RNA sequence: GUUGACCUCGGAUCAGGUAGGAGGACCCGCUGAACUUAAGCAUAUCAAUAAGCGGAGGAAAAGAAACCAACAGGGAUUGC
RNA sequence: UGGGCGAGGCUCCUUCUGAGUUCCCUGGAACGGGACGCCACAGAGGGUGAGAGCCCCGUAUAGUUGGAAGCCAAGCCUGUGU
RNA sequence: AGAGACCGAUAGCGCACAAGUAGAGUGAUCGAAAGAUGAAAAGCACUUUGAAAAGAGGGUUAAAUAGCACGUGAAAUUGUU
RNA sequence: GCGUGAGCCCGGGUCGAACGGCCUCUAGUGCAGAUCUUGGUGGUAGUAGCAAAUACUUCAAUGAGAACUUGAAGGACCGAAGUGGGGAAAGGUUCCAUGUGAACAGCGGUUGGACAUGGGUUAGUCGAUCCUAAGCCAUAGGGAAGUUCCGUUUCAAAGGGGCACUCGUGCCCCGUGUGGCGAAAGGGAAGCCGGUUAAUAUUCCGGCACCUGGAUGUGGGUUUUGCGCGGCAACGCAACUGAA
RNA sequence: GAAUAAUUCUCACGCCAGGUCGUACUCAUAACCGCAGCAGGUCCCCAAGGUGAACAGCCUCUGGUUGAUAGAACAAUGUAG
RNA sequence: AAACUUUCAACAACGGAUCUCUUGGUUCUGGCAUCGAUGAAGAACGCAGCGAAAUGCGAUAAGUAAUGUGAAUUGCAGAAUUCCGUGAAUCAUCGAAUCUUUGAACGCACAUUGCGCCCGCCGGUAUUCCGGCGGGCAUGCCUGUUCGAGCGUCAU
């Protein structure tokens, strides 16, 4: 036959593309049975096939976690392989605002005895 | 001692390590004589400079930590490039 | 040798009396399956594509 | 030994398959140097351990 | 007697969290030699060094005087 | 002694850039020798069948096409004493 | 990332090459040798002797005094004249 | 050809891409020795030598080529504490078939445990898996600056059994004790005969059997004296309630 | 726990199931260790006939080999008898 | 007189010096700060139309998605695309995914592909037995919740 187009594989929803899937498993398995003793243009099609089976494959699972990501908008607690991956360290940082706190008797001294704008003249 | 004394050698006393791959595993001891299992440390000391470097870090595959200078070059960003289909 | 059993059932609708089961010195696996007397092995070698 | 552990019996697998000598096609690429199969093993000339 | 508190000490696959390992050129500590020199050698020297052990960062450490001075007095720390 | 706007400038990536294959001799092949020209804020370097500024990639100068996120800031608009 | 009054394959790092590889040791550990056909494979069709390896003609090339034991090919040692 | 000398210059042959004179600067700057370092090559030399384990011979076939390939017929040795038939440790494809130039088999080679291409190892019953021995390591605790040393029932609040609920989540008993690893020769539930393939079988095929675990029905037995009869006895039979 | 059937009968027959890994070949004057196709070293089972006190020595049957570089001559000196 | 030994030249041998080359070393100067229980460094086994090694990747396995460029790859074969648009490549960039067995390694163990427990679904007459699939069960410490022990102790 020929390839599955990635193109054409965005528009679906997932049970179609659960039975497309069907018959793409099959007759690789049984293309793969008269493989032995002989070789053509056939031995094209398993290379053709296994590909194919790989973009359908990314497509579920990436439609998968764009729509689980919508549920936990909102939520406290996210699981962990939703949550961002930065780094071991930039994980225990303080947070902006945190780090950013000032004592009250501070505050009332950089009010009224902030740097000034000057100039000296020669 | 000699030739007649040599015939008699049919036992192991080292076998393969799970952690290393060398066949330096004591049998009896249950410790290995060059990566130190089990124990948590792995051996190392300084008193000699070829043996540390022939375990060093990137002498093997580096799966994860090969790709982190490329994602600090980006700043650590995460999303898709405006107008992407998907 | 269970899920050799289950897989053959659902694949080629076969089934079989007893499975045995070897490691070959490559480091594969070559499984013998004998069929019920009352089917006949030779006929299904042919229609389901196997070499005859 | 005839008893032997799956792990032993693992490793001869693949200390058996990688000897075998080069593809003959090999040597016909563009600027290729490699004539010969420089790890050849024979169980009566090197020991390989376990 | 019943019942309700306080203090101390425990159980749980209770809810949420955190430490180990790698690297160690540079940096903060502990521990700690002998070869060598003295034309011998024991105090001394090599040396408050090599090896061993613990803990961090892109720098670490130090730091706003229980200081230096004896002057007509200087004024946190680090480096040349 | 609060708040809000804000030109303009600076960092990053990406589009584009001058001039001989003229004539003769040796040679398997001119990138060699001789004659005649051109460009140059560009005669650094490399390739092309032998030493190439003008065959090709690049090199010098300020501009130019498009895009993303942070800074700085000329100068303006409004409350007010428990 | 940019450079040098640095080395030019017994030099320069142990490694200009499938080098911490092949190999040795029960083990801790020890650890080499090895770059260059031609601008382009155009890597010798066909005939003939031979059981075969190969030889003699004949071909490609500017050159086979460049034939995958291949640029230049010194000395020790050897053959013929 | 020049110079006392270290050295310089030219003629002829081979080869194929860079190289000199003159004044200053700079250094990893000049080899016969060090039982010097690495690589290469001679005389000795077609020499020493290839002599343990009793021993070979005739015809035919294959082939370019046969003392050490194959068949037949003679002659010999090992002589059941074997040069026979099978195993543990160790080796790891050495097993079987077809083909073959060089190299190896200290002579040869058509042959090979070598080279090239393919094939081959089936288990409820044979082993591992289970239990402990000498011994090793966690837990409670105490030392040590520390990597870690001791400790194995010890100055410890240390466990496991049953039932019913629509539903897991509710009740009720006992309590001196409470880990793992460690044997292919120790302890241990169960398979025998015949045939079969170029190469495996107590496994494959045919026949005839056994053990454990889990569910359930018929036959027979017992009971209205509710849980069997006989023999003086040693005891017998197809069954014949039994928790802590 | 029964008098009209019930049965916790270790008796006979009948129904279902039994996962995982090893299994080729040598075990030695050529397949393991001694730098090697080395007169060395390396744990067990089975065990025929005659002579004879006998697993002593000598000959034979089943089974297994005929494999250790060869041809010609017979001085000295050697090793073994 | 030959043979033999020695010296020189010409051509032919053995061996790899000399001359020329270099996608490699060495030293100095300049810029930056980024591993890991959200499973690191290291180890094992696998994947190609024809592969042993190196390089790359993980049963989605000599790669997949997305963006850019704009016609290849090449030892052989085969097709693929052909720019209408539905897009070649061991291309460049990289913001979404997959990621076997191990390793600080975490149910108990491991010289064994060994032996268990809890919860749910699907089969065999099955809450208890057998099979298949998915999710769990290490230690020290902090905050909070909950259930408890003791004439330590307060009031009826
Ligand atoms: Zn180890």
């Amino acid at each position: 036959n020929g390839k599955v187009k990635a193109g054409q594989l965005w528009s679906k929803n997932k049970e179609e593309l659960t039975k497309i899937l069907g018959e793409l498993k099959t007759e690789l398995s049984q293309l793969r049975i008269q493989k032995i003793s002989s070789s053509g243009a056939k031995l094209n099609k398993i290379h053709d096939l296994r590909k194919s089976i790989a973009r359908v494959l990314t497509v579920i699972n990436a439609k998968q976690r764009a729509q689980l990501r919508l549920f936990y908008k909102n939520k406290k607690y996210l699981p962990l392989d939703l949550r961002p991956k930065l780094t071991r360290a930039l994980r225990r940082r303080l947070s902006k605002e945190d780090a950013s706190r000032v004592l009250e008797k501070t505050k009332k001294r950089l009010t009224h005895f902030p740097q000034r704008k000057y100039a000296v003249k020669a | 001692k000699g030739t007649s004394s040599f015939g008699k050698r049919h036992n192991k006393t080292h076998g393969l390590c799970r952690r290393c791959g060398r066949r330096s595993l004591h049998n009896q001891k249950k410790v290995c004589a060059s990566c130190g299992y089990p124990a948590a440390k792995t051996r190392k000391y300084n008193w000699s400079e070829k043996a540390k470097r022939r375990k060093v870090t990137g002498t093997g595959r580096m799966r994860y930590l090969s790709t982190v200078p490329r994602r600090f070059k980006n700043g650590f960003r995460t999303g898709v490039p405006k107008g992407a289909r998907g | 040798k269970a899920q050799i059993k289950q897989a053959l059932k659902k694949l080629y609708d076969i089934d079989t009396v007893k499975i045995n089961t070897l490691i070959r010195p490559d480091g594969t696996k070559k499984a013998f399956a004998r069929l019920t007397p009352d089917v006949d092995a030779l006929d299904i070698a042919a229609t389901k594509l196997g070499l005859v | 030994p005839s008893h032997k552990t799956f792990r032993i019996k693992q490793k001869l697998a693949k200390a058996q398959k990688q000897n075998r000598p080069i593809p003959q096609w090999i040597r016909l690429r563009t600027g290729n140097t490699i004539r010969y199969n420089a790890k050849r093993r024979h169980w009566r000339k090197t020991r390989l351990g376990l």
